[PDB]
């Protein structure tokens, strides 16, 4: 039987918000796999907060890592997803790395999908 | 940009994963559809360590005949390999040693990781107690798979101690540090947000209950 991966995660101790995730993104017309991760909500020094998404491995690959911008497209789509456009940093492509990218962001269920609509939305506006 | 940096040659018959584990480290994507390599990419690999950052240059050669062409330049002045094959082919590990005879041929006693890929798979073929090739000091194996990420960082943090001479060398996290905030224009949020809302033109991902 295929060997079990165990994985020591990569605690965030300052983050208010952190649950479990699978990332994509929209390139040509399809939504390429980033990873599965963990969402992360920070503090900064100002009122604004950091969207982290840290890999499902023991060194925590940051495959997303912006401040929620006040006019972040954010929208609630299918069973356990929410769709949001930012300037993805790390970039996604080097040459163009000021495009913004349509970006999914997958979760277990629907209702704590819908819980994830909730609170960005709320940290949008600050 | 760490000072401290490394030429991998990676290599390994074609089909058996060496792109697709690159990127797993390079960009987390993982892609279902084989698109066979062209003569050689390289890309960057950063780890944090205890000790500071070290670089890999990670030159990603073709496994198939027709598109690697001739692999001499590939292979001068690395200083550290990667051995890879398929446990769902046994054809693969059959190769292995040739692989081997290449890289000692022109880099000589250069630390090489053996990783047999696939280990998701449930109909292995190269099992565990079949593998006894690696035999050496400067020679080490790993089951890794890409796609589950098992194993993940061993190869890398095996070849990070021999290169640095620190068996105890430890791979860490990288901070997240707040990144600078990007204005947008709110007329143009305000129209991607209306794309989101009613153009769906591209269909949302299968729902793989892999969380
Ligand atoms: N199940 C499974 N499939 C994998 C894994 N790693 C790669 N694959 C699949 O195997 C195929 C070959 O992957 P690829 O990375 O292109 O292999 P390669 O050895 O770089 N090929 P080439 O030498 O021509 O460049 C792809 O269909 C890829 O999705 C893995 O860990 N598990
Ligand atoms: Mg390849």
């Amino acid at each position: 039987e295929p060997p079990k991966v165990v994985v020591t995660e990569v605690k965030e101790e300052d983050a208010f918000y952190s649950k479990k995730c699978k990332l994509f993104y929209k390139k040509d017309n399809e939504f390429k796999e980033k990873g599965i991760g963990t969402l992360h909500l920070k503090p900064t020094a100002n009122q604004k907060t950091q969207l982290l998404v840290r890999a499902d491995t023991n060194l925590g690959n940051i495959l997303l890592n912006v401040l929620i911008p006040p006019n972040m497209p954010c929208t609630r789509t299918g069973k356990n997803n929410v769709l949001i456009v930012c300037v993805p940093n790390p970039p996604i492509d080097e040459k163009n790395a000021t495009m913004p990218v349509t970006m999914l962001i997958r979760v277990k269920t629907s209702e704590d999908a819908d819980e994830l609509h909730k609170i960005l939305l709320e940290k949008k506006d600050a | 940009e760490p000072q401290v940096q490394f030429k991998l040659v990676l290599v390994g018959d074609g089909g058996t994963g060496k792109t697709t584990f690159v990127k797993r480290h390079l960009t987390g994507e993982f892609e279902k559809k084989y698109v066979a390599t062209l003569g050689v990419e390289v890309h960057p690999l950063v780890f944090h360590t205890n000790r500071g950052p070290i670089k890999f240059n990670v030159w990603d050669t073709a496994g198939q005949e027709k598109f690697g062409g001739l692999r001499d330049g590939y292979y001068i002045q690395a200083q550290c390999a990667i051995i890879m094959f398929d446990v769902t082919s046994r054809v693969t590990y059959k190769n292995v040693p040739n692989w081997h005879r290449d890289l000692v041929r022109v880099c000589e006693n250069i630390p090489i990781v053996l990783c047999g890929n696939k280990v998701d798979i449930k109909d292995r073929k190269v099992k565990a107690k079949s593998i006894v090739f690696h035999r050496k000091k400067n020679l080490q194996y790993y089951d890794i798979s890409a796609k589950s990420n098992y194993n993940f960082e061993k190869p890398f943090l095996w070849l990070a101690r021999k290169l640095i001479g620190d068996p105890n060398l430890e791979f860490v996290a990288m901070p997240a540090l707040a990144p600078p905030e990007v204005v947008m224009d709110p007329a143009l949020a305000a129209q991607y947000e209306h794309d989101l809302e009613v153009a769906q033109t591209t269909a949302l991902p299968d729902e793989d209950d892999d969380l």
